[PDB]
RNA sequence: UAGAGCACUGAUAGGGCUAGGGGGCCCACCAGCCUACCAAACCCUGUCAAACUCCGAAGGGUCCCAGGUGGAGCCUGGGA
RNA sequence: UCCUAAAAGGUAACGGAGGCGCCCAAAGGUCCCCUCAGGCGGGACGGAAAUCCGCCGGAGAGCGCAAGGGUAGAAGGGGGCCUGACUGCGAGGCCUGCAAGCCGAGCAGGGGCGAAAGCCGGGCCUAGUGAACCGGUGGUCCCGUGUGGAAGGGCCAUCGA
RNA sequence: CCCCGUGCCCAUAGCGGCGUGGAACCACCCGUUCCCAUUCCGAACACGGAAGUGAAACGCGCCAGCGCCGAUGGUACUGGGCGGGCGACCGCCUGGGAGAGUAGGUCGGUGCGGGGGA
């Protein structure tokens, strides 16, 4: 594997504070990121072009990896939606890439965000994950205002192995997530 | 009146009326009850009376209890009709009554007023009944 | 079968007898059904294609 | 007046043909069934509309099994 | 509640049973390699085979392929020929492939 | 992985306004951003850009004290 | 199936709790406060069902062995 | 299809309720893989409900379509390769006045999928239909009215309710 | 006696809670070169391994909050035989005999084959 900062940071720094502020016995009971899924709910690309390649593009450019499709469970009136519609994208991210992602999330991404004042706090899972949107995707760095056709958000979703949000919390903050409050 | 918001079937056949009553043959609300003694349908216009009489003669006050509810859809054909061509057109509902059902209970008043509200009660209706008041069989129950 | 759904044959590709009756949607596969049937004639497996019945 | 109501479908005459202990032929009819109200057991086969039938000459025999249902077997004579 | 695992057990030996033949009971530890053929007219094991008896060496491939020899050696001597190969919840492939291939090499019949 | 489907991730320098050099991995192996975590407003402690006022009304008017008492 | 039962499909009276509205204070500065008002879901107490059943008889049917010699039974054909 | 139908089958009325006269070239065969509806919490536009994550959840979803039965230890969702939606038959039964309708192991021919055991003679099942007579079309090369041919017919397949 | 496979009974076996097990076995685990794999992801599947941990999953104990099981007695109902009511319906005899509820039970039992132990 990949000789990363983040990965680096967290089995450095992040680990032994975490040991110490919560007294875990043993070294797999310590929270540990598993997960980040990254989805463009879309579904602007019904009719129309529904040529969302240039998503997918930008997606597999940001993440390194190519997203997976995402159709529609069943046929809704209002929404103008046939069942089996391709609706939207998902970019499971684990491990090395993982890490990756979330170096150039925190380091570059979150700052560039317009009107930033932190991540809210309470978009916590209940269970220990934590979730965030983002209205553009030129927040990204190789995203760049040229490659650029329209404006198009996602969801970001960070399953850990912790079980309270208050280790979930301990473990992303010390990883360098800014939380508003 | 009292009939159901609504049904899987409008029309049902006329079944039987054989036995004692299945259930709610014991007080269990109020402070007495007038429970029936031979089984018939008991139309909701009768209910309807009986509770108006009852809560007439108390004018204000006590509180009423009718357990049985007429879920059972009379039907009749036209008059001057002859016999086939379909069943008959619903006109009305009845309550299934058998031996031994209370069908009404009143708490909260006089144990004067709460005998003669279900004897003017027991006379709106189309069988005998008795009064009964609550015993340690029914708190048993 | 209707109008749409159609009733058709299938013939031999190399002895041309028809051998089997079936049914298609000449909208839904608007294309001569090519098929491998047993061909009893030839006695062994054929590529049949669909003719009008 | 009229009525919409007077039709029905000729009764199917399904159910059970050879009870427990019922000697039996290769290829006798056992049970007639919507659905897999009993399934097949040993010496025991299915057709397209769930019908059991034997597959060798025998004896019947049936077997509740609890949550894995009703099967019919055929104990070879 | 089952899981895929537990689904994908059941489903293809229920389609192994109703052939009423001998089974060949494969199991694939992260360790070792187990076999062993069972009768389910009766509810009992004839012949078992495994690395962890014969004590073998490293490369799980080419020791199932040689517990495979040694379960259909061992089965010949008890009359047994014909049988149907247990994949259990595992792909035939690699390990268990292997296996199965050291057992028709041995003989057994399937 | 799918070969023949994901950009390559190859070394990456990351380069922000202030100064900040960052070494990772992307698509891209030179990026330059106009901001970074280490400089941005919010991280760096308290850096109010232009507006640490303190309001800075009302009673910050104080012209003046002149009025008889 | 009879009976029974409410776990499923529906009905259902009272009470509890409680999305939602109605109404009343209090506001357009967006929220608040009170409900002897109608009331979803959920629980409590008490019920109803040919086309409801977690239940479920007596009987009924069929095969086996046995008693059963009766204007009994089985096969082929004539006549109604 | 369900009720009436009185716990085997069957059972009537101008009795109570609904559906059918289609469809699918995959919605068929096989091998491999996967498991719902719903409730709670979290999440850019995004909402009761679009897509994402977590936890609870045995089946209340799904199974083209009426109803019932059946069903995740699949009959449901996805993919691969395919045409068994076979030809010659058919032990033995369900049902039943007749005629019909239905299920069918197995043997052979040439196949499909599978490493294999195996499975496949359309479709989770129960409606999606029409006896003969007359005639059309393809094949067969059986009859050919003194003989050789032809006309016309027969036989196999399918059409015109 | 413990563990690992694989059946049978078909919840008296389940949910939840607490505790225990890593020598062995099993699991997670270290890797993703090779085989194989993801409608993206070595999560799953699959291969090569053996540093760590029993945190998860699993196994084994204990608890009756839920779930499941459930007598005895009586009753409903009823095959057969008799009565009563103008009827709706109601009794008696004989044989059978529920469902609900009560007491109570249950945090499984067992077969075959392997590895280890006395
Ligand atoms: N043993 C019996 N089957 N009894 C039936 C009782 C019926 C009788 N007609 C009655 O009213 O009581
Ligand atoms: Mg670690
Ligand atoms: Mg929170
Ligand atoms: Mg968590
Ligand atoms: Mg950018
Ligand atoms: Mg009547
Ligand atoms: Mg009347
Ligand atoms: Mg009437
Ligand atoms: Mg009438
Ligand atoms: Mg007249
Ligand atoms: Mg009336
Ligand atoms: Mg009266
Ligand atoms: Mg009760
Ligand atoms: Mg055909
Ligand atoms: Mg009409
Ligand atoms: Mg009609
Ligand atoms: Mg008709
Ligand atoms: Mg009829
Ligand atoms: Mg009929
Ligand atoms: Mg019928
Ligand atoms: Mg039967
Ligand atoms: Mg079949
Ligand atoms: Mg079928
Ligand atoms: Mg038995
Ligand atoms: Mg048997
Ligand atoms: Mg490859
Ligand atoms: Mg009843
Ligand atoms: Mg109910
Ligand atoms: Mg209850
Ligand atoms: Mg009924
Ligand atoms: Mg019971
Ligand atoms: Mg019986
Ligand atoms: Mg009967
Ligand atoms: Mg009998
Ligand atoms: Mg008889
Ligand atoms: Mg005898
Ligand atoms: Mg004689
Ligand atoms: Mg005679
Ligand atoms: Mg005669
Ligand atoms: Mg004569
Ligand atoms: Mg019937
Ligand atoms: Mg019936
Ligand atoms: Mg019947
Ligand atoms: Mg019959
Ligand atoms: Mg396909
Ligand atoms: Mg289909
Ligand atoms: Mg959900
Ligand atoms: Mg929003
Ligand atoms: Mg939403
Ligand atoms: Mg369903
Ligand atoms: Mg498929
Ligand atoms: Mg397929
Ligand atoms: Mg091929
Ligand atoms: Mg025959
Ligand atoms: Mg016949
Ligand atoms: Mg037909
Ligand atoms: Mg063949
Ligand atoms: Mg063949
Ligand atoms: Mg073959
Ligand atoms: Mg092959
Ligand atoms: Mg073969
Ligand atoms: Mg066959
Ligand atoms: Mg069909
Ligand atoms: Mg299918
Ligand atoms: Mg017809
Ligand atoms: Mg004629
Ligand atoms: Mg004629
Ligand atoms: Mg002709
Ligand atoms: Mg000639
Ligand atoms: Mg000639
Ligand atoms: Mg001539
Ligand atoms: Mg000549
Ligand atoms: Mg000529
Ligand atoms: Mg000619
Ligand atoms: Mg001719
Ligand atoms: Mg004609
Ligand atoms: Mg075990
Ligand atoms: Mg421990
Ligand atoms: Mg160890
Ligand atoms: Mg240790
Ligand atoms: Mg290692
Ligand atoms: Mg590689
Ligand atoms: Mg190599
Ligand atoms: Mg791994
Ligand atoms: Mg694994
Ligand atoms: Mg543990
Ligand atoms: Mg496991
Ligand atoms: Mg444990
Ligand atoms: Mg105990
Ligand atoms: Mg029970
Ligand atoms: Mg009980
Ligand atoms: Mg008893
Ligand atoms: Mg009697
Ligand atoms: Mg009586
Ligand atoms: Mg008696
Ligand atoms: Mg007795
Ligand atoms: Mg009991
Ligand atoms: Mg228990
Ligand atoms: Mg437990
Ligand atoms: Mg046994
Ligand atoms: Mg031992
Ligand atoms: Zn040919
Ligand atoms: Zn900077």
């Amino acid at each position: 594997p990949l000789d990363l900062a983040l990965k680096r940071k967290y089995y450095e720094e992040v680990r032994p504070e975490l040991i110490r502020r919560f007294g875990y016995q043993n070294v797999w009971e310590v929270p540990r990121l598993e997960k980040v899924v990254i989805n463009q709910g879309l579904g602007e690309a019904k009719e129309d072009a529904r040529i969302l390649e240039k998503a997918a593009q930008e997606l597999a450019l940001i993440t390194g990896q190519k997203p997976a499709v995402t159709r529609a469970k069943k046929s809704i009136s209002n929404f103008k939606l046939r069942k089996g519609m391709p609706i939207g994208l998902r970019v499971t991210l684990r491990r090395d890439r993982m890490w990756i992602f979330l170096e150039k999330l925190l380091n570059v991404a979150l700052p560039r965000i317009r009107d930033f004042r932190g991540l809210n706090p309470n978009s916590f899972d209940g269970r220990g994950n934590y979730n965030l949107g983002l209205r553009e995707q030129l927040i990204f760095p190789e995203i760049t205002y040229d490659m650029v056709d329209a404006l198009r958000g996602m969801d970001i979703a960070v399953v850990t192995t912790a079980e309270t949000d208050e280790e979930a919390r301990a473990l992303l903050e010390l990883l360098g997530f800014p939380f508003r409050k | 009146m009292l009939m159901p918001r609504r049904m899987k079937y409008r029309k049902q056949q006329r079944g039987r009326l054989k036995g004692a009553t299945k259930g709610g043959d014991y007080v269990a609300f109020g402070d007495f009850g007038l429970v029936a003694l031979e089984p018939a349908w008991i139309t909701a216009q009768q209910i309807e009376a009986a509770r108006v009489a009852m809560v007439r003669h108390f004018r204000r006050g006590g509180k009423i209890f009718i357990r049985i509810f007429p879920d059972k859809p009379y039907t009749k054909k036209p008059l001057e009709v002859r016999m086939g061509k379909g069943k008959g057109n619903v006109e009305g509902y009845v309550a299934v009554v058998k031996p031994g059902r209370v069908m009404f209970e009143v708490a909260g008043v006089t144990e004067e007023q709460a005998m003669e509200a279900l004897r003017i009660a027991g006379h709106k209706l189309p069988i005998k009944t008795k009064i009964v008041r609550r015993d340690a069989y029914d708190e048993a129950q | 079968a209707s109008e749409v759904r159609i009733k058709l044959l299938l013939e031999c590709t190399e002895c041309k007898r028809r051998n089997y009756a079936t049914e298609k949607n000449k909208r839904n596969t608007p294309n001569k059904l090519e098929l491998r049937k047993y061909c009893p004639w030839c006695r062994k497996h054929t590529v049949h294609r669909e003719v009008k019945i | 007046g009229s009525t919409k109501n007077g039709r029905d479908s000729q009764a199917k005459r399904l159910g059970v043909k050879r009870y427990e202990g019922q000697v039996v032929r290769a290829g006798n009819i056992l049970v007639r069934q919507r659905g897999t109200r009993f399934k097949p057991g040993k010496n025991v086969g299915m057709g397209r509309d769930f019908t059991l039938f034997a597959l060798v000459d025998g004896v019947v025999e049936f077997q509740d099994r609890g949550r894995l249902g009703r099967y019919v077997h055929v104990r070879p004579l | 509640r089952l899981t895929a695992y537990e689904r994908r057990k059941f489903r293809v030996r229920n389609r192994i049973k109703r052939t009423g033949r001998l089974r060949l009971s494969v199991f694939r530890s992260l360790k070792h390699i187990y076999a062993q053929i069972i009768d389910d007219e009766k509810g009992v094991t004839l012949v078992s085979a495994s690395s962890l008896a014969l004590k073998l060496k490293g490369n799980k491939t080419e020791v199932a392929r040689q517990v495979g020899r040694a379960l259909a050696e061992k089965a010949l001597a008890l009359g047994i020929k014909q049988v149907a190969f247990d994949r259990g919840p595992y792909k035939y492939h690699g390990r268990v492939k292997a296996l199965a291939e050291g057992a028709r090499e041995g003989g057994l019949e399937f | 992985m799918k070969e023949g489907i994901h950009p390559k991730l190859v070394p990456a320098r990351i380069i922000c306004g202030c100064g900040n050099v960052i070494e990772t991995y992307s698509t891209k192996p030179e990026i330059y951003v106009e901001v970074c975590s280490k400089c941005h407003p919010f991280y760096t402690g308290q850096q109010r850009f232009v507006d640490t006022e303190g309001r800075v009304e009302r009673f910050q008017r104080r012209y003046g004290d002149s009025y008889r008492k």
